[PDB]
C-alpha cells in the first residue's frame, strides 16, 4: 500500500526554524512531484509548496516565500520543509500530499491522490508540560455506565488517548481539548460500557503525549 | 487570512449542492475531509469519481452534488483548483439533520489523587444528543456558577449523526472541600425538562 508519514512537528518558539519530514514507501517516489497542504486549527487547506519528482521545479505560496524550503531525497524515500522564521499564523497541521497528473491534446491536469497523516506545528513562545491523568470513576447507577480520563495541564498539542490499547473503541469519545486560563490544555476521554460489568472488566486509558515524552495507563475503577 | 468552514444543513436521504466558494472543469477537483481525519479525493476532472466513491457524488458546473445525503457522508468538503498552483476554496461543514435525540447525562466528582494537588476538576458529559443546541449549567450549593467551567463539543458522528459535550468545573481545593452539593443542569430540546445529575462530596 502506498504511504506518507510525515514527521518533525511540535513546538517551536516564535522567529526559530523546524524541519518536517514526510517518509514514502509503497510506491516509486522518484517518479512523483509532491506538495506540502497545512491547517490552521479550526480553519481550511492552503497550499504551501510544491517540487517536482526530480527538484527541477518548485513553487511557494507568497504567505511563506523567502522562509520555507521544500527540498527531497529521492535516494532516501523522503521529502522534506524547512521552515525559518517560524510566526504565530504558521501554526497547523501540514500534511505532504502525492500528485497524480493527467494529459491530453490540450494540457495536463492533475489532483493530489494520497496524503500524510499531518503533522502539529505550535510557535508559541510557553513552554512544554506533560499532563496528569485522572479517572473519571463509573457513578453507582444496572444499566448503562460511563467512565473516563481527564488529561490535565499539559502542553503543546496534541495527546492520543486509547482504551484497552485499543481493544476497546464502541463508545469511546475522545473530545477536543480546551486551553485553560493558565495556557495549558485539558482534555477528557469517555467510554460508555454496561453497567452489568463494572466488576469482571478492566479499563484502562493510553495516555500519550509525545511533545513532553509521557505515557500513562491509568487504570480507572469505581469506588467504593 | 483563514476561514472557518461553512456549515450546509442537509436531511437524510435529501439532496445536497456545494458550491465550490473559490472567491472546461477538467482543472477542478473536490476532497472530503472526515472528522480527524486527513483530506481525500472525491472527484477528478470536474466530474470523475474517484475509486469508491458513491453514486451519489457528482460534479456539475460549478458545484459538488449529493443525490441523497448519508450519515457517512458527514465532513468538510473542499474545492481545488489545480492550476499552475494549486488553491482550495473555503470548506463546507455538512450537518446532517437527524431525529432529536436527548442526551445521556454524567457527573464525575474529582479523583482522590487529583485532590492532593490542590485543584478540584469536576465533569459532567452529554453523550450522543441532536441538535448541536445543548446548555449545561453548574450549581454548587444550590448556588449558579459563573466564570469557572469550560466545554468542548465532538464533530457529529459518522455513524449515528448525533453529537457529545463534556463540561469541566474547576475550583480550588479548599474550595471543593468547602461546599457539599456539586449538580449540572442540562437543557436541550429533547427534554421536556431539564435534567439534573448531582452528588454530594463525601456521597
Amino acid at each position: 500500500e502506498v504511504q506518507l508519514v510525515e514527521s518533525g512537528g511540535g513546538l517551536v518558539q516564535p522567529g526559530g526554524s523546524l524541519r518536517l519530514s514526510c517518509a514514502a514507501s509503497g510506491f516509486t517516489f522518484s517518479s512523483y512531484s509532491m506538495n506540502w497542504v497545512r491547517q490552521a486549527p479550526g480553519k481550511g487547506l492552503e497550499w504551501v509548496s510544491y517540487i517536482s519528482s526530480s527538484s527541477s521545479t518548485i513553487y511557494y505560496a507568497d504567505s511563506v516565500k523567502g522562509r520555507f524550503t521544500i527540498s527531497r531525497d529521492n535516494a532516501k524515500n523522503s521529502l522534506y520543509l524547512q521552515m525559518n522564521s517560524l510566526r504565530a499564523e504558521d501554526t497547523a497541521v501540514y500534511y505532504c500530499a502525492r500528485v497524480e497528473y493527467y494529459y491530453d491534446s490540450s494540457g495536463y491536469y492533475y489532483d493530489f491522490d494520497y496524503w500524510g497523516q499531518g503533522t502539529l506545528v505550535t510557535v508559541s513562545s510557553a513552554s512544554t508540560k506533560g499532563p496528569s491523568v485522572f479517572p473519571l470513576a463509573p457513578s453507582s447507577k444496572g444499566g448503562t455506565a460511563a467512565l473516563g480520563c481527564l488529561v490535565k495541564d499539559y502542553f503543546p498539542e496534541p495527546v492520543t488517548v486509547s482504551w484497552n490499547s485499543g481493544a476497546l473503541t464502541s463508545g469511546v469519545h475522545t473530545f477536543p481539548a480546551v486551553l485553560q486560563s493558565s495556557g495549558l490544555y485539558s482534555l477528557s476521554s469517555v467510554v460508555t460500557v454496561p453497567s452489568s460489568s463494572l466488576g469482571t472488566q478492566t479499563y484502562i486509558c493510553n495516555v500519550n503525549h509525545k511533545p513532553s515524552n509521557t505515557k500513562v495507563d491509568k487504570k480507572v475503577e469505581p469506588k467504593s | 487570512m483563514t476561514q472557518s468552514p461553512l456549515s450546509l444543513p442537509v436531511t437524510p436521504g435529501e439532496p445536497a449542492s456545494i458550491s465550490c466558494r473559490s472567491s472546461g472543469y477538467n482543472y477542478l477537483d473536490w476532497y472530503l475531509q472526515k472528522p480527524g481525519q486527513s483530506p481525500q479525493l472525491l472527484i477528478y476532472l470536474g466530474s470523475n469519481r474517484a475509486s469508491g466513491v458513491p453514486d451519489r457524488f457528482s460534479g456539475s458546473g460549478f458545484t459538488l452534488k449529493i443525490s441523497r445525503v448519508e450519515a457517512e457522508d458527514v465532513g468538510v468538503y473542499y474545492c481545488m483548483q489545480a492550476l499552475q498552483t494549486p488553491t482550495f476554496g473555503q470548506g463546507t461543514r455538512l450537518e446532517i439533520k437527524r431525529t432529536v435525540a436527548a442526551p445521556s447525562v454524567f457527573i464525575f466528582p474529582p479523583s482522590d489523587e487529583q485532590l492532593k494537588s490542590g485543584t478540584a476538576s469536576v465533569v459532567c458529559l452529554l453523550n450522543n444528543f441532536y441538535p448541536r443546541e445543548a446548555k449545561v449549567q453548574w450549581k454548587v450549593d444550590n448556588a449558579l456558577q459563573s466564570g469557572n467551567s469550560q466545554e468542548s463539543v465532538t464533530e457529529q458522528d459518522s455513524k449515528d449523526s448525533t453529537y457529545s459535550l463534556s463540561s469541566t468545573l474547576t475550583l480550588s481545593k479548599a474550595d471543593y472541600e468547602k461546599h457539599k452539593v456539586y449538580a449540572c443542569e442540562v437543557t436541550h430540546q429533547g427534554l421536556s425538562s431539564p435534567v439534573t445529575k448531582s452528588f454530594n462530596r463525601g456521597e
